[PDB]
């Protein structure tokens, strides 16, 4: 819910630096993806509504115990709010931040062999929306510059024209690019339209709506930080300053 | 002293809130739920009230 | 040797392994409490000729105000409960309810999620196997009371062994005619009409004299830990509603005539201890499902 | 799905060590992936072809 | 009480006296927990710790809620928690308009 | 020639490699300290006709107030403590405790997770191998006290080779009848009833006269570094409770009659030093589990 | 066929039916608390160079001020505890101590008198039945660890049937050499050194080869509800002291080397679930007698 | 827990306490022994009339 509320490249990247990798993984076994299922949607129909389980739903699913599965779980957390079930990774990797896993060689993970075609295919990209695609392209760009595969990233974008049109423009090593970027990456927020407490047919839409109504409850709760009222109560380390920049950028 | 007064006088204030909300129509109440604010009270006033 | 067994004990399908943590059990506990208040408010509305008590109870349950031209179905809480009930029944059922939804609904009321406060007595009689010699016929019928019909065609008296498992606490056997029953390597007493047996004693041998058939009526009682809010009458009605509503139609699953047979069959399987814990949670959920559906009906 | 710290003890509890490490991923085209065993019954090409060689002998 | 989005906060002196602690405990004990922010909750704990544990605001500035609660409990102060308020269902009779 | 070995020294399964860091070791120590206070508070509350000491102890341990009509499991600490025990036993047991939960629980008490403050003596006797020539039968029975029964069917006196490993410090051998024992390439002394040997000295040769069987009773002592709070009596009871409770039901693992046999068997295995460090942490975890479960049975 | 059984499982004598009610259970708990304070008082007296801490403890326990030239015996509480222990062991004991005296002594301290607060693990292994065919010899020796020595002199392999009862929770079987064990009417697995079994599962079958003997060492764990002040070390010491002092000398009774053997044996009788309740109260009485007698030798 | 404490105190004539089994007190023992008496004429009657 917190990750899905980030609306800018600065806020999203700042959140990924603070959060550790254990948030990306989940310890609930869940079910398996790519399975045709019959779910119950009684507000609309009496029969059982068919659908297909995927990795993009907000429910935890069993994942493969490899580097491919770890990256899919990280991107799933960013674009959906929940990750997968990959246990016994190791406390050394789980303490590090999501950004460090994505763009630092010191962690020890090897991601050079990863192919963006199957990752996009597995993390079903024909079913994503514009905001979800932009976040995935951010993760691909961060990984590509980590292993020096910028040329491969460009060729992949040139093959898929719609991805190129919405691809965010920022250099992973430069902080000025993050500041200048004005893409909207928010999947949940205060809605201008009328948001009701009703169900949606698809698994993806129902889970997304639950996060949206959950954010409204959290926005009006006591855990939210109203800057206009209590800006002098935050500590100096976490106060918003223009001089602030990501570590190593 | 604060606890004793609070237990003694909670019934009157509970009725007061019910009466005040009875004065607000429904359309006004849903409109007022969109707004938010924080009220600042001096520490002397808060203790003296209780 | 010929073997016979109870029909309902054959191939217990696996149960779900999801929504069995502290938060999920709290959510099911909250659902049962709010469903009960929904039924009571509907009664209070009817004796009072005012819709106010029902509207307030529905608002707590569905987090929305009822409106005409929109069918009252229970809202998001009903949707989560129905899909969770499916997941408990079978391991092939999907898990499609996000964790943020379970946590949100669990906070609607302050109740304990502990499912082992009390106990309940279940009446299904488990007959694991009945072995008979070549010249005999044995038939087993029933689940609430098992009628075992035995016919001896050979010249000599036959010995038939009965296995009742190790889960049931007591089994009472009554015969149409007096008969002889004793444990293995034990002397056989005088023919009696009734026997009270502890299934852990071991296989029981019953002499079947040649002649008219002998029928034994079996009654068993077993004790399973359940939450203090567990009501057997409501659970059975919820089990039938779920079966009729079509949400137990999953691939490669077994179907039972009652929740009594379902819980006993899962108990008489490998890792039966862990299956019973999941089935108890499903029973309380079925209690919530029954009360919610009666309060808000469809034609 | 597992990394090791540099300048650490190379001994491991297990006596049989997998070519693919604890991460259970081998970069294709490396030496470790080249010496990996091949499925003969499962792969249709290798099973079809193996029968050809045995028939010739 | 009527509106949940409304909040209550107070500002204390740099060197709090017994009145500030009394005001802080009264706010924590009697106002709804849903109306006290997390930042305000930490500020109240900081004010309590400054007076009772004999420390200044700068020393306990970079302290989490868990640390402040532990410090106050070691000294013997049990009022370190926020208490949620029960909700009372209210109905307005219809009369000549639809009810609420 | 024939060889025989102790039953409990065969095929030690790999132990878990999670929750061995500094913060995780502090969590086990915190659980041990707080579980002990739960036991003492129960005795004090019962003897002082007031339940207020127990409420404070349980609230600190479980982060919630004790209420009637509730099972009184122990809160999040009981769940975390139970799961770390399962992960310690086996390397295939999933580690499903978040690092945030470990740090949050570890901050309840101020302890040092140092697991090398003190030592403990373990009495399991590691008979690695006994080599016997033809027409001689040798049988080994026991782990706390090993009884080796040897019979000499052949015409001449035979030589039996004893190998006690290189880990144990002292092995005391007593025989039913006096017998001759000496190291390799050493004069055989007069027959005595008892022998004290250092396992690092080398393989030992025992002469076996033809006739009545000879039974040798072996008692060993080994020293392993343990934390100061370690208590062998509490660990043994907790080890039995965990096996009964089903914490060790993971597939493809070995089962042992006691923690003494478990810790020694892992020591007599490849990477034994690393294994023993994990087993010691499991021991302190098992001791906290015993105290807590006895205070709060479920 | 032949039958073999454990020695301590033969004919458990009936236990006492007196001093079981709540008032009597309170007296036993009071005695354990007050007797414990006697030992710590003497240690404090020695360290503080004054007998006042011991004087107060003895005055509360014995209702009589200690004197230097007069022997210290414990007073009425010592006599009542001794007579109560005799009543528990056998149904034939006179049971002479009255109930008014029991109520008066129970009022000395405030205790729960709760016999089922917690549990304990008992390590005695019950082997009810071992069936061996002809041309085989089976011997069972041991109570804490049972070693079953079986030798096959036949032509082919023999099947030996084990029966561990239905009370024990888990039994761990260890063999001198690897052997095959499986359920009744179940296929055999490969030979393994160790087995973990639940006795409730059913009788087991061990394949015995021809030529070399096989010895199986079994260790079992059983859980029995006991008070939270239970201490196995003190109970066992009290058991031996009471046996030496002659409190168990009554006609038509059985004798046991350990308290674990005593409690398990009665738990296998026809009314065992009722016999353990008296056994548990007897154990706590022996705990008080151990502490009281060591501080006040006769 | 106030409603349960009041009800249990009435039933068992004892204030509920932690580290107790909550058996039910004398009433539970009296109830159990009385049930045994009804079922058979051989069962003892061990509950005093007072």
């Amino acid at each position: 819910m917190d990750v899905l509320s980030k609306g800018s490249l600065k806020e999203l990247l700042a959140h990924l630096e603070k959060t550790p990798l254990e948030e990306a993984i989940s310890y609930r076994i869940g079910t398996v993806p790519y399975q045709n299922v019959l779910i119950s949607r009684n507000e609309y129909y009496n029969q059982l509504y068919p659908d297909t389980t995927s990795l993009i739903d907000g429910v935890s699913r069993e994942g493969q115990r490899n580097v491919n599965g770890l990256i899919m779980s990280i991107i799933s957390y960013v674009v959906s709010g929940s990750g997968h079930y990959i246990p016994n990774i190791g406390f050394m990797l789980l303490r590090r931040s999501i950004l460090d896993i994505l763009t630092k060689h010191d962690t020890g993970l090897v991601t050079n062999n990863l192919n963006y075609g199957i990752i996009a295919r597995n993390l079903t990209v024909s079913k994503m929306n514009c905001e979800q695609r932009k976040r995935m392209l951010i993760c691909f760009k961060l990984l590509a510059y980590k292993d020096g595969n910028q040329n491969d990233y460009e060729i992949y974008l040139n093959q898929n024209i719609p991805l190129k049109q919405i691809a965010p423009n920022f250099i992973p090593g430069d902080m000025r690019t993050v500041i200048h970027n004005q893409d909207q990456l928010a999947i949940v927020g205060i809605p201008a339209y009328r948001l009701t407490q009703s169900t949606e047919l698809s698994i993806r839409d129902d889970n997304a709506k639950s996060y949206k109504l959950g954010y409204v409850d959290w926005y009006n709760s006591n855990s939210f930080l109203r800057e206009r009222s209590e800006f002098n109560l935050i500590r100096l380390k976490d106060r918003d300053t223009k001089y602030g920049k990501l570590n190593g950028w | 002293a604060c606890r004793d007064k609070t237990s003694a006088n909670w019934r009157g204030y509970s009725v007061l809130v019910s009466r005040y909300r009875s004065l607000i129509p429904n359309e006004l109440f849903e409109s007022l739920r969109n707004i938010s604010g924080e009220y600042n009270i001096n520490p002397q006033d808060e203790h003296s009230f209780f | 040797a010929n073997r016979a067994t109870s029909a309902f004990l054959d191939n217990p399908h696996p149960v779900g392994v999801n929504y069995v943590d502290e938060g999920s059990r709290q959510f099911v506990a909250v659902a049962e409490l709010l469903a009960s208040k929904l039924i009571d408010s509907s009664r209070e509305s009817d004796e009072s000729n005012s819709d106010v008590p029902f509207v307030q109870a529905y608002s707590k349950f569905a987090d929305d105000n009822p409106r005409h031209l929109r069918v009252k179905t229970g809202g998001k809480m009903a949707n989560a409960l129905t899909n969770v009930i499916r997941s408990y029944y079978s391991i092939n059922a999907p898990a499609i309810v996000p964790q943020v939804e379970i946590d949100r609904l669990a906070s609607k009321a302050t109740v304990s999620g502990d499912m082992y406060n009390s106990y309940a007595i279940f009446n299904s009689v488990p007959i694991v196997e009945v072995l008979s010699p070549a010249r005999t016929t044995v038939s087993i019928v029933g689940s609430d009371r098992a009628d075992v019909t035995m016919l001896n065609t050979g010249a000599g008296a036959a010995n038939i062994t009965f296995n009742f498992g190790q889960i049931a606490e007591t089994v009472i056997l009554k015969g149409s005619v007096p008969f002889q029953l004793a444990r293995l390597n034990q002397p056989m007493p005088a023919a009696r009409f009734t026997y009270k047996l502890r299934p852990l004693d071991g296989p029981f041998i019953v002499v079947l004299p040649v002649g008219n058939p002998l029928v034994i009526s079996a009654t068993a009682a077993t004790r399973i830990q359940v939450p203090l809010a567990f009501n057997k009458a409501l659970v059975e009605s919820g089990f039938q509603t779920a079966m009729n509503d079509g949400l137990f139609d999953i691939q490669n699953v077994n179907y039972y005539s009652s929740f009594d047979e379902f819980i006993i069959s899962q108990y008489h399987a490998q890792d039966g201890i862990n299956r019973v814990s999941t089935c108890v949670i499903l029973g309380l959920a079925l209690q919530a499902y029954d009360q919610m559906r009666r309060a808000l009906p469809v034609r | 799905a597992w990394v090791t710290q540099a300048y650490s003890s190379g001994l491991s509890q297990n006596s049989i060590i997998s070519l693919t490490g604890n991460d259970r991923t081998v970069a294709d085209g490396t030496f470790n992936s080249m010496i990996m065993p091949r499925a003969v019954i499962a792969n249709e090409r290798e099973h079809f072809m193996k029968t050809r060689i045995d028939k010739i002998e | 009480c009527m509106f949940k989005q409304f909040r209550i906060g107070m500002t204390y002196a740099l060197d709090p006296n017994i009145m500030d602690v009394a005001a802080a405990t009264c706010m924590l004990l009697f106002r709804p927990a849903q109306s006290i922010s997390d930042e305000q909750y930490r500020y109240c704990l900081q004010t309590m710790a400054v007076f009772l544990t004999n420390t200044t605001y700068d020393i306990v500035n970079n302290d989490t809620i868990d640390v402040l609660k532990m410090k106050l409990r070691n000294q013997g102060w049990p009022f370190v928690e926020r208490y949620n308020a029960v909700e009372i269902d209210m109905s307005v009779e219809p009369l000549r308009s639809p009810g609420q």
